[PDB]
RNA sequence: AGAGGGCGUGAAACCGUUAAGAGGUAAACGGGUGGGGUCCGCGCAGUCCGCCCGGAGGAUUCAACCCGGCGGCGGGUCCGGCCGUGUCGGCGGCCCGGCGGAUCUUUCCCGCGCGGGGGACCGUCCCCCGACCGGCGACCGGCCGCCGCCGGGCGCAUUUCCA
RNA sequence: ACCCACCCGACCCGUCUUGAAACACGGACCAAGGAGUCUAACACGUGCGCGAGUCGGGGGCUCGCACGAAAGCCGCCGUGG
RNA sequence: CCCCGGAGCCCCGCGGACGCUACGCCGCGACGAGUAGGAGGGCCGCUGCGGUGAGCCUUGAAGCCUAGGGCGCGGGCCCGGG
């Protein structure tokens, strides 16, 4: 049927936790490597570049 | 309040300049990986059509 | 990617519109790219073939150098007919094998005052869009 | 063959945490390790109650905290609550106070940290005392959930007073014959 | 790639094969976190590393963009359990082991 | 997810956890609340006293908005007014007794459950209750009525 | 000389042959794949003499001998030749097994990297 | 921290292999190849890897500095043994013993080393 | 065409032929074996080697030990500086900082008893040097101990490779 | 693991039943399809976030929607449950 | 009446696995029937999706056949040939 429960709606702190979690996991290098991304050049891993 | 240490800011060519900001505490924010995966399972059957 | 939400961009439905596409649309689908002398020469990467253009094959089975003069341009089957690319049949009797026109270089135009426009306004439009990209 | 009741041979008790949570997977790891090493039952006691489930272990209120930690004899105490502590809007005064808990809600930490207590986390309790010496383990109220007031005797029935699951409460919904006197009969 | 403003680098990193584009206010979770894993490879700005502080704050300070959020707190604040166990303060407390394999 | 539910298990057995001597048929009992005086009047008695029957007046164009009385209680009655007023109590040499207007924080009732500091007040609501009027007289407060 | 493991024990089974499924001899639709019998009334699941057993718990191998090779090896699939260092603390207990799908361009890469490695692959004479 | 990340990778990470009842990591810095607490060079603040050289002759030993997080390309250094495979031995057992750089790695390197020593030289007739 | 105009791959039920085995308790099955076949793994002996040591054949270099350079680990009176948290000092930023308030002031201003901007007050976030406790894995520059790498002096009772 | 030979055992599966190998029923054989799903109301148990509060429904503001009919935000952050 | 960069020991309070995917490993003791039914584990199987394997592939994918080698108690799975 189309009046199937499709979407789901999360908490908004639930999601600001999670989206937290996730920024806080855009750090630490032994994550980002475990994910699968080739780093072994990269100078540091927050990498924060200029505003040009 | 955890420790936050000083991020530099590189340049268009690599070659970190003089620019250091102080590491935000949204990096320190905790892991929850049962949680980015509810928030992601949830959040993900949001852009699905429905079919009859 | 697209961002026009006017374009298909569907498998089944470019595949239904080139596959029942009209003979006006077909001439453009059934075009080929040029020699380097005359993209230097015209400035046109590519054309659509005519009944007497002269053309190199590039890939397939009959490969070579032979500038060979198209027969026929086949557009039911996008096809075209050349002169020299064909084979004996078990009769004896010469059947020429069409070559798809994307497997197609052009060496020498045939050209007319339409083919001459259509250069000029190729042209024309490849002169406006080295003059917005400078 | 040999007559074993195997009805009661599997105890059902928790091993470990139902929950995939990591932090408290790290605090379990750690009272495990502190529990079959320390000789002290307070170790047992933080470990078993870290394996419980979220309506098992009560949120606990900071007026109750108040009022279990004045009691005589319990000066230079800390208070260990393996639970969330609440903050009460309906108390006035708070004195200096020493609380360990899993979570504390940002409006009671921000009147302990203004009464001028401190708030441990367990890693910190382990920290300072291992086996658990200058502690009073507390606990909110079990039974002070509403899904008990339906539980126990059945309703319709004398001497009992179980509320009844009423998806609207009101004059036409219920009282009437079962429990008037005038409607049959009461109980 | 986290961006602050549009001003061409969306139009730029557009065609390269694997770079999702964020706004700083507008950050998504399934972009952030691409299914259900939580760690990735992101490239920030400065405009963007400082906005970062004014979207969540520190513990100590509110959201400021925000209207009613603070940053969560720790269940367990060191979680070097390893360096927690092997000081001193846990091991004068301990006992002995019993380690000797009693077999059959 | 069909994955975690019980239909998966139970490939494989015939009665599909419906039993084998009476089977899962489409309405043994009755669709719905059905058989109220009889065959379920057992349930009806001892889970759901009351069910039948009826009591009281009947009101016909009931409205909630005449009826709408919201009640605080003294216990949570410095809650409504911020901190720093309370701060500043019990100081200036005046006996500042500061004003607790209740209808600006949307109670209409104020009721007596509950301890009450000693500090006074003038408490604003549209009703009172006695209890609530003795210990805001035992304090040293005052009850304002306003409409 | 072949590649010998670390320890060889004797290998021992309880039971070599297959569960073969009930009527699976009288039916042609009835696979030879274990299916339970469910049955009220069934000889082979309330256990009479002579038949057909079902596979309990109690055909278990032991731990030191489950899922190991005559040989004394434990399989490992290997895709690639990345997949070969893999192994390479594990030489005397486990061996290479090169997937059905790889072509026979980078088998011979994958067997001579094996050979370098001194890691045992049972099958290095397959496609050539 | 590190247990932190471990109870992270320890399940979905991209190096992490299934497949026919053994559950190994195939990460750089991971010499014996478990999926282990013990075995895993990403996250620890000590870390030693053992890999064969680029150029076929020899050993390169890799050596986690400790002098900074978040930056992974200072976060490592490479040194090249290529002698006699006694001093070979000889010098990673003294690189994790008297420097005191995590010794529960020292004997299991020195374990690595000597298999790819025996990996780079003529194993048939 | 081992793709031949209902033609991509072409299973099972069923049929034909060839090869093998068998045949009077209908056929078929389980447990235990034996025999005959199709293939697999050896093998003109497979005794497989992995270390340490002794002996007779060979051999290029280097380790032992010093010199110069580079990188790394650990650390003291915490050596000097940044950095960093808990308290104290200047209540200093408070106007050379924004916010919020159900604390006052219309001693003020503007738009007409109201709203905003001022003025104090409170709460929340910061500046400078100095001390103590944990210098805290958040960083360096010198100093010491140790380890590794490169180039020389190291000619042969040392050193390591083939049999 | 293919076939044959011997010894012992061994009645045809599913179902209704107190009882089936049944002179009880369905059933030649094979391939494909085929039967506990979805919405709402609840009840209990469990996982997560916040906590005497909680939730944003509905709506509005940002991106022109590839990814999107996603996500983010709200003196509407509480009208209301 | 001395330190174990080493007393040299069935025990090393000096750092301390080969043994540690701590959701792991290891050591004892008891038990093991089962319909209707209930619960748990599946590195049993099918289909599609978000990540991941610098995954596989015309130097041969899926499917199918097999008198071959096997593994798992089992669901089933991995190879060898066409
Ligand atoms: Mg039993
Ligand atoms: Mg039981
Ligand atoms: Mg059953
Ligand atoms: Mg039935
Ligand atoms: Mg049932
Ligand atoms: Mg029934
Ligand atoms: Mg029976
Ligand atoms: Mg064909
Ligand atoms: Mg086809
Ligand atoms: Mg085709
Ligand atoms: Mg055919
Ligand atoms: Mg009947
Ligand atoms: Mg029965
Ligand atoms: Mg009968
Ligand atoms: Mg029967
Ligand atoms: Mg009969
Ligand atoms: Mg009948
Ligand atoms: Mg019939
Ligand atoms: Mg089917
Ligand atoms: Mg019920
Ligand atoms: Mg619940
Ligand atoms: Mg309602």
């Amino acid at each position: 049927k189309t009046w199937r429960r499709w979407h789901r709606r999360v908490n908004t702190t639930q999601k600001r936790y999670a989206i937290c979690s996730a920024l806080a996991a855009s750090a630490l290098p032994a994550l980002v490597m475990s994910k699968g991304h080739r780093i072994e050049e990269v100078p540091e891993l927050p990498l924060v570049v200029e505003d040009k | 309040a955890c420790a936050r240490p000083l991020i530099s800011v590189y340049s268009e060519k690599g070659e970190s300049s003089g620019k250091n900001v102080t590491l935000p505490a949204v990096f320190k924010a905790p892991i929850r990986p049962d949680i980015v995966n509810f928030v992601h399972t949830n959040l993900r059957k949001n852009n699905r059509q429905p079919y009859a | 990617m697209k961002f026009n939400p006017f374009v298909t961009s569907d498998r089944s439905k470019n595949r239904k519109r080139h596959f029942n596409a009209p003979s006006h649309i077909r001439r453009k689908i059934m075009s080929s790219p040029l020699s380097k002398e005359l993209r230097q020469k015209y400035n046109v990467r590519s054309m659509p073939i005519r009944k007497d253009d002269e053309v190199q094959v590039v890939r397939g089975h009959y490969k070579g150098q032979q500038i060979g003069k198209v027969v026929q341009v086949y557009r039911k089957k996008y096809v075209i007919y050349i002169e020299r690319v064909q084979r004996e049949k078990a009769n004896g009797t010469t059947v020429h094998v069409g070559i798809h026109p994307s497997k197609v270089v052009i060496t020498r135009l045939k050209l007319d005052k339409d083919r001459k426009k259509i250069l000029e306004r190729k042209a024309k439009s490849r002169q406006v869009g080295k003059e917005k990209g400078k | 063959g040999v007559d074993i009741r195997h009805n009661k041979d599997r105890k059902v008790r928790r091993k470990e945490p139902k929950s995939q949570d990591i932090y408290l997977r790290l605090l379990v790891k750690l009272y495990r390790f502190l529990a079959r090493r320390t000789n002290s039952t307070f170790n047992q006691v933080v470990l078993k109650r870290l394996f419980m489930s979220r309506t098992n272990r009560p949120p606990l209120s900071l007026s109750r905290m108040i009022r279990k930690m004045k009691l005589p004899g319990r000066e230079g105490k800390t208070a260990v609550v393996v639970g969330t502590i609440t903050d009460d809007v309906r108390v006035q005064e708070v004195p200096k106070l020493k609380v360990c808990a899993l979570r504390v809600s940002s409006r009671a930490r921000s009147r302990i940290l203004k009464a001028g207590g401190k708030i441990l986390t367990f890693d910190q309790l382990a920290l300072d005392s291992p086996k658990g010496c200058g502690t009073v383990l507390l606990s909110g109220p079990r039974k002070g959930r509403e899904v008990y007031r339906h539980f126990g005797k059945a309703p319709g029935t004398p001497h009992s007073h179980t509320k009844p699951y009423v998806r609207s409460k009101g004059r036409k919904f219920e009282r009437a014959r079962g429990r008037r006197a005038s409607r049959g009969y009461k109980n | 790639v986290i961006y602050n403003e549009d001003n061409g680098i969306v139009k730029a990193f557009r065609n390269i094969p694997g770079i999702t584009l964020l706004n700083v206010t507008k950050l998504n979770i399934l972009k952030l976190a691409p299914g259900g894993h939580v760690g990735r490879f992101c490239i920030w700005t400065e405009s963007a590393f400082r906005k970062l502080d004014d979207l969540y704050g520190t513990w100590r300070k509110a959201a400021s963009l925000k209207s009613n959020y603070n940053l969560p707190m720790h269940k367990m604040l060191n979680t070097d359990l390893s360096r927690i166990l092997k000081s001193p303060e846990i091991q004068r407390a301990l006992r002995a082991p019993r380690k000797k394999i009693h077999r059959r | 997810p069909s994955r975690l539910r019980k239909t998966r298990k139970l490939r494989g057995h015939v009665s599909h956890g419906h039993g084998r001597i009476g089977k899962h048929r489409k309405h043994p009992g009755g669709r719905g609340n059905a058989g109220g005086m009889h065959h379920h009047r057992i349930n009806f008695d001892k889970y759901h006293p009351g069910y039948f029957g009826k009591v009281g007046m009947r009101h016909y164009h009931l409205k909630r908005n005449q009826s709408f009385c919201p009640t605080v209680n003294l216990d949570k009655l410095w809650t409504l007014v911020s901190e720093q007023t309370r701060v500043n109590a019990a100081k200036n040499k005046t006996g500042a007794a500061p004003i607790i207007d209740v209808v600006r924080s949307g109670y209409y009732k104020v009721l007596g459950k509950g301890k009450l500091p000693k500090q006074p007040v003038i408490v604003k609501a549209k009703f009172f209750s006695r209890r609530a009027e003795e210990k805001i007289k035992g304090v040293g407060g005052a009850c304002v009525l306003v409409a | 000389a072949a590649l010998r493991p670390l320890v060889k024990p004797k290998i021992v089974k309880k039971r070599t042959k297959k569960f073969i499924r009930h009527q699976s001899d009288r039916y042609v639709k009835i696979k030879r794949n274990w299916r339970k019998p469910r049955g009220i009334d069934n000889r082979v699941r309330r256990r009479f003499k002579g038949q057909i057993l079902m596979p309990n718990i109690g055909y278990g191998s032991n731990k030191k001998t489950k899922h190991m090779l005559p040989s004394g090896f434990r399989k490992f699939l290997v895709h690639n030749v990345k997949e070969l260092e893999v192994l390479l603390m594990c030489n005397k207990s486990y061996c290479a097994e090169i997937a059905h799908n790889v072509s026979s361009k980078n088998r011979k890469a994958i067997v001579e990297r094996a050979a370098q490695l001194a890691i045992r692959v049972t099958n290095p004479n397959a496609r050539l | 921290s590190a247990h932190l990340q471990w109870m992270v990778v320890r399940n979905c990470s991209s190096f992490l292999i299934k497949r026919n009842k053994q559950t190994y990591s195939t990460e750089p810095n991971n010499l014996k190849a478990r999926n282990s607490f013990r075995y895993n060079g990403l996250i620890h603040r000590k870390t030693v890897g053992v890999e064969p050289a680029a150029d076929g002759k020899g050993v390169v030993v890799v050596m986690k500095r400790r002098s900074g997080q978040r930056k992974p390309a200072t976060s490592y250094v490479r040194t090249t043994i290529n002698k006699n495979a006694r001093a070979t031995l000889s010098s990673i057992r003294h690189m994790i013993r008297k420097n005191k750089y995590h010794p529960d790695l020292r004997m299991a390197a020195i374990r690595r080393a000597s298999a790819i020593l025996r990996s780079q030289k003529p194993v048939m007739v």
